[PDB]
């Protein structure tokens, strides 16, 4: 699980939702490329 | 499960307030062909990194978390890294995403308020749940585990638990050499001290006020040979632990064995010292050849308990260091040699 | 007062270190002599005649301290601090020789005379620490070639046998990039760089990359541009054909690399005669297509 | 006094100057600065006995004498760094033994020319002047350190009380025979600021002229073979090999840049009319002796370049410029001729000239 771990890497972001829908993404090990479209699109909504 | 993009990516449409456009479900199908067992991640993550730090407005924590992230090692943190990275790139795709979460956390915000490292304790702690953890694999099964008289006996591998005031410089010499030499074997210095490792430590040395501002110069360099061999043995009773694994058993094995050729050292210097025709620049050139080697097998000790590397964790690890100990072309062969022989514990 | 304490200083000077009586200029990285040591003025003039070491072993010993720095510093980087570690061992043997002689008689005069030989030496070092001033890759290399006709063998020697030692890393990258087709350099330091974002048709021209940012001192444009072509080659053996194939000494590597160079090509164009079918392909696209 | 650290910076700049601005890839020997600075490392001149007996003064000022016959600076009796290539100006004690001061001044050329060799060691360690000049720099050294030995001698007697001033001036006598070997090559290579085979040249002259006296005829002989074995590597290279090397770009031939484009676009060549022209500043009097053949040698090495064979004849011997004409012509002549005839064979072989004025015929 590590969300620990996880709000661990958000607070080192730094922003401003744990966003680890994501970080399961990477449990799964979806590739940069359509994360970078995915997350684009989700920005646009 | 095959169709957590249900549970992740439709919920991400969802709830990050993205109905509008694709939402996540396209997103889930993008990443569902472009999710694999593996990790294809070869990328110049030191390019990334410095792409992050020159995007990080405040770039100390950031930094500071690219290095504390990876002391857990945990999976895959340069997708994740390189993601903060590339996201601040696109402000129009971070400021879309702060319209998708922020107004949904000002909204959770609204409906909330409507209605010190003791080596001891460290160790003792991971040791219970390790045990409890083998238990709960074995489940229902005993377990070749270390004694409760294994973990009694404090100092059980004897562990490290003089008026030098108008010495002679030659006679200071030979005492801080003395000195030096009980803290080697893990023993109290002539006219100084050595406080215990203030947890994952070797010992915290007290320099002798008489030590000369040259000698304890000097002796600065033998200090951390010695906090790193100090280290290394609880390291090696660590890894000893058969909740650490009969792996790691292996690994501190074979640690013990080139610890021989540390004490093997230690009485070529006595050979010396009894004849009493050492010299403080003579032990420095001699430490040279393996002051740095104790530091360097200390190094994959550390990583491997800072990982806590159970199972291919530390084996991982242990590749990694074997392809990037070249230029130390010794530990380059030592780590490949370790590996050699440990893979057969799992091999 | 005591000028054999001196000699002390000299010592501390040498390991990089300032002695008790006489401390250390660290403004020029150099020694500073006790100007109340009530003794011969020209006896302290002669102490510090010799006092420019300090200026070199301890800033040296900086510089090695900055190598060590980086832990992405290149693994050939850090085999240029075992090199450093090498020069070392050999100044430490000195030191300690150094020392025996000072086991209580000899003079300054003698400590200089025997220093003159250990201070060209040391000169020598502090020479390629300024010839490795942030230089990276190939980049590095050409960086340490800047020595690379030097006379007075003393130092020309030495850095012809360093590059010697050294190429052996990199040579060993490149040959498994080239025969291996191993190059993923995380630091991103190899001339023969990688896009690991290459489908195989693009891969093909893609899966690697020409890092020009950091070429070797050794690997000439030629050296780069058919190495990189080799790679290629057994790149598309790697994803094209889903294989791969089997493939210091650096006057006459380039001519065993072009001959096994050639012959990979001709492998590679066999495997793609057998495999690929382009000639299957366009028979299709011209019966038919 | 006289200029040496300006006319350093004024010669070594305009010399490095001239390097770097022609070295089109050929080097030059730059030297370095991390221990320029924190001085008092390179060797210049670095209790008031009067009333003490001629023997007593007289030990006093050949103590201090001592430093400034090491380039160092004594106690009372010290000499104020001379201004340019010298060594220092004595001031002695004014009531030590005078007639001892006198016959020490009477050694003093042994000091004002010891202060001033330093000076010439560290314009050496400016490398501009080449990098076999550098190789020059290490013999240099060594004779220093056989004046270290005898230094140590002379310190080991004083620290005995076993050293005497008169029988310092007569080792310096025996010391100065030796000195004037050296500082007459000194001279030559430091004020005269050669480049290249320059003074190559000036080498010989030296060689020639300190012929008989055998701390320089020696001394002379020897760097000549010893320069041609640096010249073996830089000839053997450019001449021999076809290799043009440029470890200064000092050598005998100007590497005029073979342009193959140019050779075979206008009437004049380029790769085979401006294949490499002739540095006859930078040349010795046997290196350009053999140079002559070698000029066509070296024309025919470039031409086995261009029929991919930049390589050596199967020599690559370079005559070693000795004493012996022969030993710094015959053996460059031999190189050149196996290279003219290596090209003779290319020619009637890749060249093919006669097979294409046959297909011409038609």
């Amino acid at each position: 699980a590590e969300e620990t771990e996880l709000f661990e890497l958000a607070q080192a972001a730094g922003g401003a939702e744990v966003f680890k829908i994501l970080v399961d993404l990477l449990k799964l090990n979806v590739a940069p490329l359509a994360v970078f479209q995915m997350l684009k699109s989700m920005c646009a909504g | 499960s095959e169709f957590r993009i249900h549970h992740d990516v439709n919920e991400l449409l969802s709830l990050l307030r993205v109905h509008g456009g694709d939402g996540a479900e396209v997103y889930i199908d993008l990443l569902q062909k472009n999710r694999t067992p593996y990790v294809t991640t070869t990328v110049s993550a030191h390019s990334a990194k410095v792409k992050i730090a020159e995007f990080s407005r405040t770039p100390e924590d950031f930094l500071k978390k690219y290095d504390e992230l990876k002391s857990k090692n945990t999976r895959n943190l340069d997708p994740l890294v390189y993601l903060l990275s590339k996201l601040m790139e696109d402000r129009e795709t971070l400021q879309y995403l702060q319209q998708n979460a922020k107004e949904r956390a000002e909204l959770a915000a609204s409906a909330a308020a409507s209605s010190g490292p003791t080596w001891q304790q460290s160790l003792e702690l991971t040791r219970k749940m390790l045990r409890d953890k083998q238990s709960k694999k074995n489940s229902g099964q005993r377990l070749p585990v270390l004694p409760a008289w294994v973990y009694e006996r404090p100092a059980l591998l004897g562990d490290f638990l003089v008026p030098i005031g108008s010495l002679p410089l030659a006679s200071q010499e030979a005492a801080v050499v003395e000195d030096l030499l009980y803290v080697l074997v893990g023993v109290d210095g002539r006219y100084i001290s050595a406080q215990p490792l203030t947890g994952r430590q070797g010992r915290t040395f007290l320099v002798d006020p008489n030590l000369d501002l040259s000698i304890r110069e000097l002796v600065s360099r033998i200090l951390p040979v010695a906090a790193s061999y100090s280290t290394v043995t609880r390291f090696i009773e660590e890894k000893s632990s058969f909740e650490y694994g009969q792996v790691n058993h292996a690994l501190a094995a074979a640690m013990r064995t080139l610890v021989k050729e540390y004490l093997v050292l230690v009485t070529q210097l006595e050979q010396l010292q009894r004849q009493g025709l050492l010299s403080l620049q003579k032990l420095w050139f001699y430490i040279q050849p393996a002051m740095r080697s104790l530091d360097i097998l200390a190094s994959l000790a550390t990583s491997v308990d800072k990982g806590e590397c159970i199972g291919g964790a530390t084996l991982s690890l242990l590749h990694d260091r074997s392809f990037s100990y070249t230029g130390d072309s010794q530990a380059q062969e030592l780590c490949l040699h370790l590996t050699k022989a440990a893979s057969t514990p799992y091999f | 007062v005591t000028e054999a304490a001196l000699v002390r200083d000299i010592l501390y000077v040498f390991q990089g270190i300032d002695g008790k009586h006489v401390k250390m200029s660290n403004a020029d990285n150099c020694y500073t002599v006790e100007g109340k040591a009530n003794l011969s003025k020209s006896l302290r003039d002669t102490a510090v005649r010799l006092a420019e070491l300090g200026w070199l072993h301890n800033k040296i010993r900086k510089y090695t301290d900055q190598r060590s720095l980086d832990r992405s510093f290149g693994l050939v980087g850090q085999s240029f601090c075992a090199a450093l570690h090498q020069e070392l061992r050999e100044y430490y043997r000195l030191l300690s020789v150094l020392h025996s002689q000072l086991q209580l008689s000899l003079t300054l005069r003698r400590l200089l005379v025997w220093t003159y030989d250990p201070k060209m030496r040391l000169k020598t070092l502090a020479a390629l620490v300024d010839h490795c001033q942030g230089r990276k890759g190939g980049e590095l290399a050409s960086a340490v070639h800047a020595y690379t006709k030097t006379g007075d063998p003393y130092a020309r020697s030495l850095v012809q046998h360093i590059l010697s030692l050294v190429s052996h890393p990199v040579l060993s990258f490149l040959y498994r990039w080239i025969y291996d087709g191993e190059l993923e350099d995380t630091y991103h330091e190899f001339f023969v760089a990688s896009d690991p974002a290459v489908k195989a048709d693009r891969l093909w021209h893609d899966k690697y990359a020409l890092r020009k940012p950091m070429i070797p001192s050794f690997m000439t444009m030629d050296q780069c541009r058919k190495v990189l072509l080799i790679g290629k080659s057994i790149n598309f053996l790697h994803q094209v054909c889903h294989d791969q194939t089997p493939t210091d000494l650096e006057n006459a590597f380039q001519g065993k690399i072009d001959a096994a160079y050639f012959e990979t090509s001709k492998y590679l164009l066999d495997v793609l005669n057998k495999k690929y079918s382009l000639l299957d392909h366009m028979q299709a696209m011209r019966r038919y297509l | 006094g006289p200029t040496w650290q300006q006319s350093l910076e004024l010669t070594r700049k305009m010399l490095r100057d001239k390097q770097s601005k022609k070295n089109s890839g050929q080097r030059l020997p730059v030297l370095p600065a991390w221990v320029y600075e924190r001085p008092a490392l390179l060797g210049d001149f670095l209790v008031p006995i009067g009333s003490l007996p001629l023997a007593s003064q007289e030990a006093a000022v050949v103590e201090d004498l001592l430093y400034v016959l090491v380039g160092v600076d004594g106690r009372y009796i010290s000499a104020q760094p001379l201004t340019g290539r010298q060594g220092r100006t004595f001031l002695v004690d004014p009531n030590l033994d005078l007639s001892i001061r006198e016959l020490v001044s009477r050694i003093l050329p042994v000091a004002a020319s010891y202060s001033t060799v330093t000076r010439f060691i560290e314009e050496k360690s400016s490398f501009e002047y080449g990098q076999v000049n550098h190789a020059l720099a290490a013999a240099m050294r060594t004779l220093v350190k056989e004046y270290l030995v005898l230094v140590t001698q002379l310190e080991q007697l004083q620290r005995q009380g076993l050293l005497s001033l008169q029988k310092l001036w007569f080792y310096i006598q025996p010391a100065m025979r030796s000195l004037d070997i050296l500082a007459s090559l000194a001279t030559s290579v430091d004020k005269g600021e050669c480049i290249g085979g320059a003074t190559l040249s000036l080498l010989h002259d030296r060689s020639f002229s300190y012929t008989g006296d055998s701390q320089a005829q020696e001394l002379c002989l020897h760097l000549t073979k010893a320069a041609s074995t640096p010249y073996f590597e830089i000839l053997e290279k450019w001449i021999y090999r076809g290799i043009i090397d440029d470890p200064y770009s000092e050598f005998m031939v100007e590497e005029h840049e073979l342009r193959k484009e140019k050779i075979q676009e206008d009437y004049n060549d380029k790769y085979w009319d401006q294949r490499y022209t002739v540095v006859q500043r930078q040349i010795p009097s046997f290196l350009q002796k053999m140079a002559g053949k070698v000029l066509s040698t070296g024309k025919y090495l470039n031409v086995v370049r261009e029929c991919g064979h930049d390589v050596t004849c199967p020599v690559a011997k370079e005559v070693v410029y000795t004493l012996k004409e022969r030993a710094y012509v015959e053996q460059i002549e031999k190189a050149f001729s196996y290279a003219s005839k290596v090209l003779l064979d290319f020619l009637m072989g890749e060249k093919e000239l006669l097979a294409h004025l046959r297909s011409i015929k038609r």
